[PDB]
């Protein structure tokens, strides 16, 4: 009980930006910390590249340059040796290959075009690059985390990380195996799904099935490991091989500062087939491919000046780490998150009537759904709940939703009744038992020219697909907030909830209460548990087909060695609570005897069933070894991100979208932002893309109208880079999207909050969220 | 025909299989996917009788599933169809070895019964 | 084949013959969400319940109208040209193939009135795409 | 970005015979996703075929 690592499950995200702190991002340690921060820079900026190069140019550097030119003019280009020495005192070898640094100068106020030449080298590599989102890990003392480890001189922490990628080794992803697993029901999944066979789990074959025997299949696992500690801040790469010509795979980078904080960087986002002709045409399962995704074990040893050593490496005290795709809208939270899956996993479905509810427990549902308007068209112009929230905001009336009395009951029920029930027993007609939805189905692309049966029931919210997408007419085709979150909404609707008065006095608009709740998080004293939650709150918690970052094993309590409610966020404001949870771990790690375990030619729900018994030959499935968390996901991850977009129905609206909060579907390009951000009063030669003459010469009402029309033009996220649809007679299409995404993931638009200084009466909010890429800037 | 070892040692595990034509939902509507027909012939007349159905069953396409005739000796001769396969839309291509939605063929199978009537009643 | 021809720069989107084979249209769905005024005597007003429509300020009501008016739908999406359904390929080629049967289902643009645009900025005559 | 292309190898023997080797048969596209589906014309592709000029200078002992 001495010391423990936090968070218990770190998240780092791939990106082509450098693994240095000034040009990286940090996984959220407090929920909702920067939701309206209009200064965020998720892409490497010109300005950061300039001040990165300035700090590298602080003398010594400059007069040691003065002295090289004292030897340049007694000769009156450079010399091989003076070249590879201005490099090296600058110390940029870790950023860019050395011979391009060298070649940049040989082809040539002495100061200036040394920088001018190198800045263009940095710019060429990193300008507009997707910054890596890195995870900080912290040692907390306990006895119950008190505070972060205090490193006096003489002390030192030594971190250990072992990671693996088993995607190429594992099985196809057809759909979630737990859809047929017999259960009592949890907070994350109702027993109806399996009980009534609403989305039966499919068998799945081996990926790369031509590699046979377990010993030859071990070549399909990429693995690496490394160590750092307080006494050295040198970054050490986690470099594996695939297969284990052979290619190097940078799975990540680790470094530790003088105070004992480990920083974990993910790979550069590089995926590749063993032969160029092997194309990644399937959304998840492509033979001959590898990627730099990883996940693995995080342990540490604290060695005090006193000679006292503390090994941190039992599952109760050790941590894990998983790398994922980039987060293309970091301020846009998914409606149901991975943290919500952790919270529901410990609950039993039929004990949900004992749950108690505060408004802060239902507020994140409406808040998230409301903010989905920046990444998804349906939630901008086709979501009657979002529109009604706008209506309430318009009259400063949002506080009525916090009223638990009878007089507001009809108002609360009208919202709650539009939400899909995760029991999946509504809007159905029983066929004899088969449950056939009588609402809107999402057809197969395999079409049959027989007239569809008319839907008799309205489509419920939210308008996203779900784990049962494969089955036309299943209610599990569409996403429902999980049973425990739906229970909160049910209690709210009925009035069975509490709220503080000061919450009611910050609830005139949803934006106002959102800020209030954010500062509640920030001023919460439990930094360890807040950092644990922050790591998972930006991840997706459904649907899982297979998902974006992680998938369906995480919504079962069997995968956690411990998962306990600890307290509210604030003494009187729950905000869905703070929990202490650790993953089950194989303490042998990469040397586990179960590191290369599988189920033979196929995996099936029967293997998952056998794995429930903690003493079966299948229970290893839940005691993770490095690579076990991400092996289910699509290989390469770009194929699945490119198939993570709209799923169109015969009906045009609303447009269903898989995971718009992290892989946006419809976004507001910078091009439109530059055409509504200015007021008519601005004195520039171009105002909102118009000449000064034209902009100011129109009536102000017409000026405001043009702003909002611009604001309303939302672009297909797939169109923010060339995914195969560009050029005369270009084919475009789904498959070209998967293929091109392998190299175009790093050019897709990144959504960032931006300000509108004087929106006037335009109807445009003061903070907007704008998608930046190279194609959509003008 | 099949040794115990195949299943016992999981040599070729069975896969799950989805519904063909999955966009047709409810058993009542899915009945339209079945093509059926029947007919009767006797030894008193040798005129051939077609076994003709419709796909989809209740534009619809006539499907000749077979033809039957009986000669004066009492032998029934059963002819199969003409080999005509087709999709409901020309653009629906049969690109999977076995599972192609929107297609029908004139293959069939079914029940053969008879009644014998002697002169004594 | 007669639609948009994308350049590496997102805007402007180039189009071939949009006046007879339109590229971005204003669908009936959106018309039904801006054609009414706040005073309209209908139990549904612009896709909202009467009470919500008349509960909001006039500023926000007209704004909502203008946003709806601003939503243009790819004309190739007004019928199933191969992009409908889970995992559909869509793409240029399927468009060509499907248009043989779907030409008769594509959206048809017709002038339609907006009796009381008020302050919204929506003209009294709008051109609306009708499809299924 | 940018690839080295071994178009061939040359060598001269002490008796003056020039021996010309060709490339290794390496063909490649500037991006893996660019497939050579046409029999003659595929953009984004290069190969190591070459052809060129063969000259020489003869220098005797008398200069
Ligand atoms: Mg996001």
């Amino acid at each position: 009980c001495q010391y423990k690592i936090y968070p218990p499950l770190g998240i780092a995200r791939v990106g082509n930006g450098p693994a240095i702190k000034p040009l990286s991002l940090s996984t959220p340690e407090v929920p909702w910390a920067h939701l309206y921060d209009t200064n965020v820079q998720y892409l490497v900026t010109q300005q950061e590249l300039e001040q990165l190069l300035e700090e590298a140019f602080g003398g010594n550097v400059i007069n040691e340059i003065s002295q090289i030119k004292t030897k340049l003019d007694e000769r009156k280009k450079f010399k091989q040796e003076e070249i590879e020495t201005i490099t090296g005192l600058l110390g940029l070898s870790h950023l860019v290959p050395q011979q391009q640094l060298s070649r940049s100068l040989d082809n040539l106020d002495i100061v200036q075009q040394i920088k001018g030449a190198l800045l263009k080298v940095l710019s060429d590599h990193y300008l507009h690059a997707v910054k890596k989102q890195a995870q900080n890990f912290y040692i907390y003392k306990c006895d119950n985390p008190v505070e972060k480890l205090k490193l006096t001189d003489g002390d030192k922490v030594t971190w250990r990380v072992e990671v693996a990628n088993k995607k190429s080794f594992w099985y196809d992803y057809n759909n979630a195996l737990d859809l047929s697993l017999h259960t009592q029901g949890s907070g994350n999944l109702s027993k109806n799904v399996s009980k009534h066979r609403l989305a039966p789990a499919m068998t799945a074959k081996r990926r790369n099935p031509n590699v046979i025997t377990n010993s030859l299949r071990k070549q399909l696992v990429i693995s690496s490991q490394g160590s750092v500690s307080s006494d050295n801040n040198t970054q050490v790469p986690l470099r594996g091989k695939f297969p284990a010509e052979r290619h190097n795979v940078l799975q990540g980078s680790i470094e530790c500062d003088n105070e004992g904080v480990l920083r974990f960087y993910a790979g550069n986002g590089i995926s590749q087939a063993l032969s160029p002709s092997s194309l990644n045409t399937d959304f998840a399962d492509n033979s001959n491919w590898f990627d730099d995704i990883c996940d693995g074990r995080v342990t540490a040893v604290v060695e005090l000046k006193n000679g006292d050593t503390f090994e941190i490496q039992d599952e109760q005290s050790s941590a894990w780490v998983a790398t994922t795709p980039p987060d293309y809208a970091p301020q846009i939270e998914p409606i149901v998150t991975m943290y919500d899956m952790v919270s529901g996993a410990a609950l039993k479905e039929q004990d949900l009537d004992n749950l108690t509810t505060q408004f802060s427990d239902v507020f994140p549902i409406l808040y998230r759904l409301y903010r989905m308007q920046w990444v998804n068209q349906a939630d901008f112009t086709d979501n009657a709940v979002n529109t009604q929230i706008r209506e309430l905001n318009s009259e400063l009336g949002f506080a009525q939703l916090l009223d638990n009395s009878a007089s507001a009951k009809s108002l609360r029920e009208g919202i709650f009744n539009q939400f899909r029930n995760p029991l999946f027993d509504q809007d159905i007609d029983v066929d004899d038992n088969e449950w056939v939805s009588n609402s809107r189905i999402i057809p197969s692309k395999d079409e049959t020219n027989i007239a569809a049966k008319p839907a008799t029931s309205s489509l419920k919210l939210p308008f996203y697909p779900n784990d049962g997408i494969d089955y036309p007419g299943s209610p599990v085709q569409w996403f429902a907030i999980p049973p425990f979150m739906y229970q909160h909404l049910q209690n709210w609707a009925a009035g069975d909830f509490s709220v503080t008065q000061v919450e009611k006095e910050s609830a005139n608009t949803i934006e106002e209460l959102g800020l209030f709740y954010s500062e509640q998080f920030k001023n919460s004293p439990n930094s360890a548990l807040l950092c644990a939650r922050g790591a998972l709150d930006a991840l997706y918690g459904g649907g899982f087909h297979p998902g974006v970052e992680l998938t369906w094993p995480m919504r079962h309590n069997l995968i956690y060695s411990q998962n306990d409610y600890v307290s509210s966020v604030t003494p009187e404001i729950n905000l869905l609570g703070l929990r202490e949870f650790r993953l089950k771990q194989d303490l042998q790690g990469l040397n586990s005897p179960n590191m290369y375990q599988d189920f033979g030619h196929v995996i099936a729900v029967d293997n998952v069933t056998a794995s429930i018994d903690p003493n079966s030959d299948a229970a290893w499935l839940w005691r993770s070894t490095p690579g076990d968390l991400t092996k289910w996901m699509g290989i390469p991850w770009q194929s699945d991100a490119a198939s993570c977009q709209a799923v169109y129905t015969p009906e045009d609206f609303p447009i269903p979208s898989w995971w718009a909060a992290n892989l946006p579907v419809h976004v507001l390009p910078l091009a439109r932002y530059n055409k509504f951000k200015d007021s008519q009063s601005a004195d520039l030669p171009e105002i909102n893309g118009m000449t000064h003459s034209i902009a100011q010469g129109m009536s102000e009402e017409t000026f405001e109208h043009l702003r909002l029309e611009q604001f309303s033009q939302r672009l297909d996220w797939l169109h923010t880079a060339d995914l195969g649809f560009v050029g005369y007679a270009a084919e475009g299409g789904y498959t070209n999207g998967l293929i091109q995404m392998v190299s175009q993931w790093k050019n897709m638009a990144m959504v960032m909050a931006r300000p509108v200084e004087n929106p006037g009466s335009s109807g445009i909010p003061n903070v907007v969220y704008v998608a930046y890429s190279q194609a959509d800037k003008d | 025909n099949l040794s115990k070892n195949v299943s016992k040692h999981r040599l070729a595990p069975a896969m799950t299989a989805k519904r063909r034509n999955p966009n047709v939902i409810t058993n009542s509507l899915r009945k339209q996917l079945v093509i059926s027909s029947q007919g009767s012939v006797s030894s008193d007349n040798n005129t051939q009788v077609p076994l003709r159905g419709k796909f989809p069953a209740n534009e619809r396409h006539n499907v000749l599933q077979g033809s039957i005739e009986c000669d004066n000796e009492g032998v029934l001769r059963f002819y199969a169809g003409n080999g005509i396969s087709q999709a409901l839309s020309p653009s629906s291509l049969n690109t999977d070895f076995a599972d192609n939605s929107n297609w029908f063929d004139d293959i069939c199978d079914g029940r053969v019964t008879a009644v014998v009537e002697l002169k004594n009643g």
